[PDB]
């Protein structure tokens, strides 16, 4: 008969462990539970992920297109990019009211470029998806030169 | 490894880590000559041998494939039947990057 | 049969979800839906309440007499838990296994320390508070959360609280009952 | 060491020794 | 013609064929009694009356012969465990033959009354039709009943002329057939007093004679003639079926609860003796009688009879059985051979431990080892992944005292778990699953089988009372109701 | 009003008195259509008044607000509710229109003509007139067809609808390219209903939904014009009963299937019934649990690929019966689940564990942990766990209310089909009152049947 064994896991909560426990207690608001309050309260964490989102777009999405990996390019545009709509509203809701319409107007057309890139990646049209991506990166730089 | 885990339970509810360790529905012959299949549920892992043979190299993409041949034990029913030898052949594939 | 009026249209007396308790030398706020268990798991148990719903959710206090006056005299917090490692139980299965998944060989249970602290109270005595998640090979309750806290009182006696909550009940609201009981533990 | 009453309490507890005179 | 369920009602009109058809049933009942007693003698094993008695072997009607004095056999053996030097004519085989000889005599009498059905006795005078004087016929048979009742009570039970009944001690150890004295105080209604049985049949026998003399002479009332439908042979059937399920609830009730008319050396212990710790308390009463006078453990547990430790066992409990677990109690767990000792449990802190016994409800029951004060200290856990009451860590050793394993200690955590799971079943015994090829799961005693039949019969005879009481009160409307019966509404 | 002996119908079947009373039957329907709009107004404003923004929409017992949220009124990215006033306008415009429908329903039931045959010949109808019945059938298909174009115009032109599969998370998306391919649109209809197909309950994107409503909009405008300018052909005279109770029974069997379809639609689909608004599906919450303990135990130092379960199949990742790397456990039955939080982790060959050991996103484990504690099991008094659970939370999923109500309504309207189709076929045959007792047709048959 042997005792149980311990493991030094006191730093997993520092990294990522207590994150699914915040999303399961029904005493917090859902904006605290879904991660929406924490994104609005800290501007730099959105400014980290938005610069990370263009690192997944400007460099990581064309590579799946010349090799025609469609289901790895459909979901490249949804995995870490899957917060970018919520992020580009928080970075645009820190501006002047005539600067916010300039921000949300540029943000609206970048949405229309990604949703057109998604449909290009949906019918597997490589000649269109390689063309819709260069439009998408140009509308991406227009938003990020406005909200940050 | 053992085909069932240690917390696997047989139809009479006994097993290695969880379980009764005896035949509880037969209370007079609960522990008896049948200790081979109630008293220890053996979860000892065995060993198998495999032979790989690289058949094709695509070095410009770093991709190699071939044919494999393995022989391994089957299953011991947590230590209740003798395990049998199974020869598995077929193909394989990898990416050298 | 003493005649006291029924509480028609009356104010409640306890919506806190906690009952204040006073044993011998300690005081804590028990989870109000828990009831006393007549079990002595360990040498030194004073009280041991368990949940009415399942007996995995429980707490226990342990008062060992000791020769030392401060909790720092037991060494550091890492060297303290290895001495009091009997709180997590013993693996009664000394069988050999490599087919359980997410464990070392021959281990069907693996405790994982997740948090330590060194908090104190208004008297000055520091505590050694712990937070573990003990997983098993069958993985009942999705694991078991352990809330160990220990101190030595003013009578050279080691008071150890251990709140055990199954992980299935942990995200479903037994964290509020356990942490509220765990923070309320004060040894006078 | 053990009375015959508190040997039949931890073994059966339905015992006719343990049930009668149990007002103490 | 008649349906299949109505064929026996050809006998309701003629009393001569009613004699002949009760004689054939009486020939079959005593023909069963001798044939079952021949079957039970041919399979009874009289070798060990201490640890393989008659209720352990599935003997059903042999404890009824032994209850009223028949203790000896034409094979030499007895029940108390000695050789019969003169078996006499009233052996078990003499009585098994006396019922078969009576079965053929009642058979021939039934053939006589079937052919000679048209006797002049059955036709009443001056009407000439077949009639029975059921108030006086009852007065005859109640007079004979109280005459046999007083005869059985004053002579057979009391030992004035007959042998007597079975009387034992409270603990089923020293039991014989000896005469009893009648007890006429309040003590005669304690049903564990055998003296109240003799005092019953004298007092109920005398009153049954005096009541019989009433019903011989005093004709009934006319208002109570019609209201109980006395002129029908079926209003006596309904009231008799009412009499025999009342009796069968009392008879199966006293068999199940135990009485002086149901000894435990004949029928086995009751389920309320395992539940209430009846033999366990006495086994502890005799150990503490020896540890207080000054003695060792192993010298005190040797002084307990091996028969007393066998009553303290869950396999001899009549409520640990099954409806289709058929046969002897020896077919379940084996023939008991020897008492294997008294398992005493100690842990590594030198503290005694006591196995929580299996309650009578539980088919399976977890083994728990409690201390003196009643707190669980060790168990055989179901989850062994992180245990805190395992026998391996607590360090439970088991020592025996008396029996076949006297002075022997087991510290092996596999061996201790085997005897901890036998100690919840009671005292520890050694069986043999090879002599009868035993299944491994317990059976019920004849005390449980008798009770099962005689409540299922007492409940089905409630319906037969309901049917035959309804056919007398509603005799005129049995074939249907009248055409103008619409006057019963407003 | 009307009584029994002038009709032959008791009080408990007295709406059957106005079968051949065209105007009273019109006021019966318009007043009933007032009630559907009144409930939709009243229960909308009840749900707007009891909406709490610091709680999910599916936690609050809201079944009508997720329908307006799926259209994209007042929702933000990720299912966040921006404002509640678009849900308030939908409640009032039904609650005010219910008085208008309630007025003419009360009008034609009390004051308006009993039969509008001789005075208003355009609206008059006899049930056996097969031209006029198809004429009214054609008028309402054009109303259903133009109603189906309202969903297409609102998705293509009027702000868009909520796409839960949108890149960047779910928000409102203008559906610029609806799928008008007949092989795709009519491929759902001929698909099997079983596992991996789900007939039309697996429609996985909004482009098939909006493009399918183009098809159902044009075919009902064309099929309405077809029935206005035609009468039923002689083979259709041969097959149908042409009474008013028959036409009811035809509608009852059609609508009882539709209750069964919307039962399995709201239970399984998460595209037209987005999980941000309706909560997780049955498959979604069970797959969310295996995903939650896979991320819980990677961080506690365990190879979830090489982790063997107690049965030997794989505790976290196993293989589908067609060969896809799926989640292990009893949730192997829901391996054909697709979700917008899960599909970013899924490659061709099932789930991609290289993508799943390194690229689990923090928003995915936010959302999948939400779905595990909001599984569609509850109780009838809205407790919210398995049947072995204490009174802690207050939750039954809307999917659990929408499926259970519409199986029961779908079951009774199949019973209403069997009632009225049996009766109308027998009442047209003449023997719905009973056997004639003079010519009983069994008595003219050969015995030993
Ligand atoms: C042939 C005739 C078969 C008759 C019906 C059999 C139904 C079998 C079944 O498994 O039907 C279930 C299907 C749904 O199928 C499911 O469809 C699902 C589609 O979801 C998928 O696609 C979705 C797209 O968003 C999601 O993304 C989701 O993640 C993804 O899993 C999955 O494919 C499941 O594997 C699949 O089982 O219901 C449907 O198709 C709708 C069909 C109507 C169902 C009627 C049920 C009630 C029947 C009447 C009972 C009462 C009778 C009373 C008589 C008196
Ligand atoms: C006079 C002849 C005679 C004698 C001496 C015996 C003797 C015996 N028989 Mg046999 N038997 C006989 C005739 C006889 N039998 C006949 C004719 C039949 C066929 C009906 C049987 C059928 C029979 C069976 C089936 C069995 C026996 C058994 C026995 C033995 C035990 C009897 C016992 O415990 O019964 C107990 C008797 C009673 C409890 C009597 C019940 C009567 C109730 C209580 C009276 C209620 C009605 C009463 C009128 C109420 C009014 C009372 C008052 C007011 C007057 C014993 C050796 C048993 C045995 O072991 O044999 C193998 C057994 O199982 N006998
Ligand atoms: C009230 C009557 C009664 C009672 C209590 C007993 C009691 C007993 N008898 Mg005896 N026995 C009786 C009448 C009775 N007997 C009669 C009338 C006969 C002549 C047939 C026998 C012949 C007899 C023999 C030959 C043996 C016993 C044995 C036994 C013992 C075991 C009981 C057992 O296995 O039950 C079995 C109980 C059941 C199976 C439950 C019955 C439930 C119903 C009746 C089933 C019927 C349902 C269905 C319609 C049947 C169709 C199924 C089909 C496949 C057959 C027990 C002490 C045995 C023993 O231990 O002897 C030493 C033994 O070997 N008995
Ligand atoms: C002392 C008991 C007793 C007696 C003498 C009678 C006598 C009678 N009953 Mg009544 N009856 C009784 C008990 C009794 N019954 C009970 C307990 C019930 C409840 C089940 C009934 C229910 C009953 C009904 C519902 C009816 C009768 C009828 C009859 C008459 C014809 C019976 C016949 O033809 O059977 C013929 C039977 C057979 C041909 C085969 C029966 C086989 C079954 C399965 C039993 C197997 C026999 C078995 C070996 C014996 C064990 C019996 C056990 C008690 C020891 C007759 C007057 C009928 C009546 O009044 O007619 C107008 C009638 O309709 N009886
Ligand atoms: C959706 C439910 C519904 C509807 C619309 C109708 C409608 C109708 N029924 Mg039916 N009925 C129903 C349910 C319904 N019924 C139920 C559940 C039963 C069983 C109890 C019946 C039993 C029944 C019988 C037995 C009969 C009818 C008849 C009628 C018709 C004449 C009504 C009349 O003269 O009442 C007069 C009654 C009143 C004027 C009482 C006041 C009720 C008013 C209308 C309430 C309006 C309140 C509302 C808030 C007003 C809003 C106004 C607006 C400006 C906002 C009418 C078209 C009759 C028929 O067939 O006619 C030929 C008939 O004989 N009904
Ligand atoms: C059919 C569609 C439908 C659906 C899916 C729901 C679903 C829901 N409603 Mg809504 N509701 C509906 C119709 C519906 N309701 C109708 C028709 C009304 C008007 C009465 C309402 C009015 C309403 C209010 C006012 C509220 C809800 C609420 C709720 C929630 C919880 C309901 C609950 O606890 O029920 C409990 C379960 C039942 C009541 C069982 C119903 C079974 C019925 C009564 C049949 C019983 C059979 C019986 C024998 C037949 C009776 C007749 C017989 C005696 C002759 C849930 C989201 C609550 C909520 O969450 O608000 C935010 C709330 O407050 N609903
Ligand atoms: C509310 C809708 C509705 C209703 C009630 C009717 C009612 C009618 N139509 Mg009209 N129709 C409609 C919509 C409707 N139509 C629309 C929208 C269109 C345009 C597509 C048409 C075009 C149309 C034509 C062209 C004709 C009718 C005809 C008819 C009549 C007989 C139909 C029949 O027996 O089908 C019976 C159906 C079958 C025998 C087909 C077999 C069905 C099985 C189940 C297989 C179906 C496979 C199919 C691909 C669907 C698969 C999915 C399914 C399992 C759910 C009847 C008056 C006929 C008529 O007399 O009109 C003058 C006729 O010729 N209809
Ligand atoms: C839109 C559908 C529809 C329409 C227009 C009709 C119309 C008609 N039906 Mg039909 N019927 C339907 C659906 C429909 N029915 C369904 C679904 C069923 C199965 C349950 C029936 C079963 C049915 C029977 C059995 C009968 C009719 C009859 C009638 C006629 C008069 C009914 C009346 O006055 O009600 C009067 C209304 C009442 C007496 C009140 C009943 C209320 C019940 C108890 C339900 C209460 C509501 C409750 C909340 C629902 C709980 C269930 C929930 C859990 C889903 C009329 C032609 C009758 C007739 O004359 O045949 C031609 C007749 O005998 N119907
Ligand atoms: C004419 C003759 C044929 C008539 C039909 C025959 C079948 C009739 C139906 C028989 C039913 C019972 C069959 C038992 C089969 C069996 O396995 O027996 C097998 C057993 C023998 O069992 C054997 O016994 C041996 C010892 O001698 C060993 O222990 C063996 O291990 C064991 O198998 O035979 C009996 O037990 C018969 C007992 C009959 C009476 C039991 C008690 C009845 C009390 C209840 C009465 C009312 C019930 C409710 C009524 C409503
Ligand atoms: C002629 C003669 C003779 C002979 C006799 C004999 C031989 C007899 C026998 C008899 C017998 C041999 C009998 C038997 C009987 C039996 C019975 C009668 C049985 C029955 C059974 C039953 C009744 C059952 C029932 C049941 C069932 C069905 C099942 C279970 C349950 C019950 C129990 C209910 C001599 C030579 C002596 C001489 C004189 C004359
Ligand atoms: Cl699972």
């Amino acid at each position: 008969l042997t005792p149980v064994d311990l493991f030094d896991d006191r730093s997993v909560r520092d990294r990522g462990f207590d994150l699914i426990y915040e999303a399961r207690d029904l005493d917090l608001p859902q904006n605290v539970r879904e991660g929406f309050t924490q994104a609005r309260a800290s501007l730099d964490e959105t400014k980290k992920r938005v610069k990370e989102s263009e690192a997944r777009i400007d460099a990581d999405l064309d590579v799946f297109i010349q090799k025609s990996y469609w289901t790895e390019a459909r979901e490249q545009l949804r995995r870490q990019v899957g917060t970018l709509r919520f992020d580009l509203n928080t970075l645009a809701s820190t501006k002047e009211k005539e600067a916010k319409k300039a921000a949300l107007g540029l943000r609206k057309e970048f949405i229309q470029a990604v949703e057109d890139l998604d449909f290009a990646l949906r019918e597997k049209d490589q000649a269109s998806a390689a063309k819709k991506l260069e439009i998408t990166k140009a509308k991406l730089d227009s938003v990020l030169a406005a909200v940050l | 490894p053992s085909y069932r885990g240690s917390s696997f339970l047989d139809p009479k509810g006994r097993g290695g880590s969880t379980g009764y360790d005896n035949a509880v529905a037969l209370p007079a012959r609960a522990d008896a000559e049948e200790l081979l299949k109630e008293n220890v549920k053996i979860t000892k892992a065995l060993k198998g041998s495999a032979v790989f043979s690289v058949a094709k190299v695509d070095p410009v993409t770093g991709e190699i494939a071939g044919v494999f041949e393995s022989i391994q034990p089957s299953d011991t029913d947590l230590g209740a039947k003798p395990p049998k030898d199974i020869k598995v052949t077929g193909l394989w594939y990898a990416q050298l990057k | 049969a003493y005649g006291d009026s029924a509480n028609v249209f009356g104010k409640v007396t306890n919506k806190s979800g906690f009952v204040p308790y006073a044993g011998d030398g300690f005081a804590l706020l028990l989870p109000a839906k828990w009831n006393p268990s007549k079990e002595n798991d360990f040498p030194g148990v004073i009280l041991r309440y368990e949940d009415n719903f399942d007996a995995v959710n429980n707490l226990v206090v342990i008062a060992q007499d000791t020769d030392k006056k401060a909790i720092a005299d037991f060494g550091s917090q890492d060297k303290f838990l290895e001495s009091v490692s009997y709180l997590l139980g013993k693996q009664a299965y000394s069988g050999e296994t490599q087919s359980e998944g997410g464990f070392a060989p021959n281990r069907v249970s693996a405790a994982s320390l997740l948090d330590v602290s060194t908090t104190t109270d208004k008297k000055g005595k520091t505590y050694y508070k712990y937070e573990l998640l003990v997983r098993s090979a069958d993985g009942d309750e999705g694991g078991r959360h352990q809330l160990i806290g220990a101190t030595v009182g003013s009578d050279n006696k080691l008071y150890i609280i251990k709140i055990q909550i199954g992980d299935k009940r942990w995200f479903k609201g037994a964290k509020k009952e356990a942490m509220g009981a765990f923070d309320s533990f004060t040894v006078v | 060491v053990t009375l015959a009453l508190d040997k039949d309490d931890p073994a059966k507890e339905d015992s006719v020794k343990g049930l009668r005179k149990d007002i103490n | 013609g008649l349906p299949w369920y109505r064929v026996h009602t050809v006998v309701i009109n003629d009393p001569g064929r009613l004699i002949s058809v009760h004689l054939m049933h009486t020939a079959l009942v005593s023909g069963w009694a001798g044939s079952m007693a021949l079957f039970e003698i041919s399979v009874f094993d009289p070798s060990d009356p201490v640890l393989n008695p008659m209720w352990r072997q599935g003997m059903f009607v042999l404890p009824f012969m032994t209850r009223l004095g028949i203790t000896q056999s034409w094979g030499g053996w007895t029940i108390s465990g000695e050789t019969a030097t003169n078996p006499g004519i009233w052996s078990y085989e003499g009585v098994a033959a006396a019922h078969i000889i009576l079965s053929g005599a009642l058979f021939l009498a039934s053939v006589w009354h079937w052919t000679y059905w048209d006797l002049e006795l059955f036709r009443d005078p001056r009407t000439g039709k077949t009639a029975l004087d059921l108030p006086k016929i009852f007065g005859i048979h109640l007079f004979l009943s109280g005459l046999l009742c007083f005869g059985f009570g004053a002579f057979h039970v009391t030992g004035v002329f007959g042998p007597g009944i079975w009387v034992s001690d409270p603990y089923g150890l020293t039991g014989r057939v000896q005469p009893v004295a009648p007890s006429w105080g309040a003590d005669g209604f304690d049903p564990y007093n055998p003296g109240g049985i003799a005092s019953h049949h004298i007092a109920a026998g005398i009153l049954g004679v005096l009541a019989g003399l009433f019903h011989l002479c005093v004709r009934p009332s006319i208002r109570l003639y019609f209201g109980l439908s006395m002129g029908s042979i079926e209003t006596v059937l309904s009231s008799s079926i009412a009499a025999v399920f009342w009796a069968a609830f009392v008879v199966a009730g006293t068999m199940w609860y135990g009485s002086a008319a149901t000894p435990i050396e004949l029928f086995g212990p009751t389920r309320y003796q395992w539940d209430q710790g009846f033999f366990q308390q006495e086994i502890q009463k005799r150990v503490q009688a020896s540890l207080a006078e000054g003695a060792s453990l192993s010298d005190a547990w040797s002084r307990i009879p091996e028969k007393l430790a066998f009553y303290d066992y869950i396999g001899n409990n009549p409520a640990k059985g099954g409806l289709f677990r058929t046969g002897a109690m020896n077919s379940g767990d084996g023939i008991a051979v020897g008492w294997l000792g008294h398992a005493s449990f100690k842990d590594q802190e030198g503290r005694e431990l006591f196995v929580r016994r299996m309650p009578t409800f539980f088919e399976t029951f977890p083994v728990l080892l409690l201390d003196k004060d009643g707190i669980v200290r060790a168990d055989v856990p179901f989850r062994k992944a992180e245990s805190k009451y395992s026998i391996e860590q607590v360090g439970v050793s088991v020592t025996f005292y008396g029996g076949e394993l006297d002075g022997l200690t087991f510290t092996d955590p596999a061996t201790v778990k085997k005897y901890a799971r036998k100690a919840q079943l009671g005292e520890i015994f050694e069986f043999d699953r090879s002599t009868l090829q035993s299944d491994g799961v317990f059976r019920s005693s004849p005390r449980g089988w008798f009770t099962f039949g005689h409540v299922c019969f007492a409940l089905l005879f409630f319906f037969g009372h309901i049917w035959h009481g309804a056919r007398t009160i509603f005799r005129d409307v049995f074939a249907g109701i009248d055409d103008d019966i619409n006057d019963q509404v407003e | 009003g009307r009584d029994q002996e002038t009709t032959g119908f008791a009080w408990w079947s007295g709406n059957a008195r106005l079968i051949n009373l065209s105007g009273k039957l019109l006021g019966a329907h318009v007043a009933h259509a007032g009630l559907i709009v009144f409930w939709a107004g009243a229960m909308n404003l009840f749900e707007v008044s009891h909406f709490v923004p610091e709680k999910p929409m599916y936690e609050q017992g809201l079944i009508l607000l997720p329908h307006i949220a799926t259209l994209g009124y007042g929702v933000g990215p990720g299912g966040e509710i921006i404002d509640t006033f678009p849900y308030f306008v939908s409640g009032v415009l039904h609650l005010i229109s219910s008085a208008v429908l309630g007025f003419g329903g009360v009008y034609h039931s009390l004051i308006g003509p009993e039969t509008l045959e001789e005075s208003y010949p355009f609206f008059g109808y006899v049930w056996k007139d097969k031209n006029k019945m198809t004429n009214i059938l054609g008028y309402h298909l054009i109303m259903l067809g133009l109603g189906a174009w309202l969903l297409v115009w609102k998705a293509m032109y009027f702000g868009g609808v909520y796409d839960t599969w949108a890149p960047g998370g779910g928000d409102v998306r203008v559906i610029t390219n609806p799928t008008t391919n007949a092989a795709v649109i009519f491929g759902y209809l001929v698909k099997s209903p079983f596992g991996g197909d789900g007939w039309i309950c697996s429609v996985d994107n909004m482009e098939d939904i909006i493009g399918g409503h183009i098809w159902i909009g044009t075919l009902e405008i064309l099929g309405g014009i077809w029935h206005i300018y035609t009468t039923p052909w002689p083979w259709a005279r041969r097959a149908f009963v042409w009474s008013g109770e028959a036409y009811l029974s035809y509608s009852l069997g059609a609508i009882g299937v539709m209750g069964f379809i919307a039962c399995c639609m709201s239970w399984f689909n998460n595209t037209a019934y987005p999980s941000e608004f309706y909560g997780p599906t049955g498959p979604e919450a069970s797959q969310s649990q295996a995903f939650t303990f896979l991320v819980r135990d990677q961080r506690l130092g365990a190879n979830v690929a090489s982790a063997q379960g107690p049965t030997g199949l794989g505790k976290y990742l196993m293989r589908s019966p067609t060969g896809e790397i799926i989640f292990g456990g009893e949730t192997m039955r829901f391996w054909d689940f697709r979700g917008p939080w899960l599909e970013p982790l899924r490659g061709p060959n099932g789930l991609d564990l290289n993508k799943l050991k390194n690229d689990i996103q923090p928003w995915q484990e936010r959302r999948a942990a939400e779905y595990m504690t909001h599984a569609p099991l509850g109780s009838l008094n809205s407790v919210g766990g398995v049947a072995t659970e204490i009174n802690a939370v207050n939750f039954v999923s809307p999917r659990s209310w929408l499926a259970c109500s519409h199986f029961c309504l779908g079951f009774f309207f199949f019973i209403g089909h069997l009632w009225h189709a049996g009766r109308a076929r027998a009442a047209a045959a003449g023997f719905e009152k009973g056997i004639d007792r003079f010519d009983e047709p069994v008595l003219s048959m050969r015995p030993l049947d």
